[PDB]
């Protein structure tokens, strides 16, 4: 889940079905994650929840 | 965050700010929370 | 020119 | 950032439009050759009616 | 120097672009000074 | 912050390989491409 | 000339090319890249407008 480049993933979601949904799909893994006064954006990786 | 942050550029957009975005939205396609503080402005910004 | 991954 | 972003998303896209055509080549020489063998049976039909 | 503030020099800018000078270079004469009206603003 | 640095460690030989044998197996396995949901759809309600 | 004797003003900047306007290539580019739909099914693959 940790080393998954958004990039390729699009590509692989834009192979198996319509490419506004493998678009929704790669910008909702690209998300700011926060706790507390913690926060960063999540540009690599998986976001499992 | 998105809009009273008064680091945000709030005006027209420079031109060398626009190939930024575009070559930026060609090599991270739909990462705009990504794009966005290379760019430097906020991601709703640069994908309007 | 070698690729070095984060955890090494 | 890197600049392998740029050689990765290029090699990326390339990668896709050259499966593209080479699925548009596949899928003519497979639709012609049905067309043949569609041809063939009909010939075949002619030659038993 | 400002643009309303030096009227002169842009004056002097203009005739000199206009002795030499295209209708681009005019055009990024009339962008700065846009800018610089912009950051005398 | 390290993957901004030091670029994506997938090699784009390896992506490119990787999306060809996706290519190529699912072509192999006639698939036929998910497509948006439809507004005439007629399984929205239940899904939903 | 002393021992003969003796005995365009205008400068424009050329115009920048049509094809090195970046924007809209870069534009085209990304029209012809993004919205092109899955491989699988085939489809015409829209011309780059790189050029130079």
């Amino acid at each position: 889940y940790e080393k998954i480049e958004l990039t390729l993933l699009n590509s692989l979601l834009r192979l198996i079905m319509d490419h506004n949904l493998a678009d929704y799909i790669t910008a909702k893994n690209n998300v700011t994650l926060t706790y507390k006064d913690m926060s960063h954006v999540n540009s690599y990786g998986m976001i499992r929840g | 965050n998105e809009w009273l942050d008064p680091s945000i550029k709030k005006i027209e957009w420079s031109r060398e700010e626009d190939e930024k975005l575009l070559h930026l939205a060609k090599l991270m396609p739909t990462q705009w929370r990504t794009i966005a503080p290379i760019v430097g402005r906020t991601a709703n910004q640069c994908l309007e | 020119n070698a690729v070095i991954l984060h955890e090494d | 950032i890197n600049d392998k972003f740029a050689q990765f998303s290029e090699a990326l896209f390339m990668a896709d439009r050259h499966a593209r055509e080479e699925v548009r080549q596949r899928a003519m020489m497979q639709q012609r050759l049905a067309e043949k063998e569609r041809q063939q049976k009909e010939e075949h039909l002619r030659q038993l009616a | 120097c400002d643009p309303r503030t030096n009227p002169e020099f842009w004056a002097k800018w203009e005739q000199f672009e206009v002795q030499h000078g295209n209708e681009d270079t005019f055009k990024e004469m009339l962008r700065v000074k846009r800018s610089v009206q912009a950051k005398y603003n | 912050h390290n993957h901004m640095k030091d670029g994506p460690y997938v090699s784009s030989e390896e992506a490119v390989a990787i999306y060809t044998t996706t290519v190529h197996w699912l072509e192999a396995r006639k698939f036929s491409p998910i497509p948006f949901p439809s507004v005439s759809y007629k399984h929205d309600t239940k899904i939903l | 000339s002393a021992m003969a004797r003796e005995s365009g003003a205008p400068i424009r900047t050329p115009r920048a090319p049509a094809q090195e306007d970046h924007i809209a290539n870069e534009i085209r580019n990304i029209k012809a890249l993004t919205e092109t739909q899955s491989s699988l099914l085939g489809g015409e693959n829209a011309p780059l407008a790189e050029g130079a």
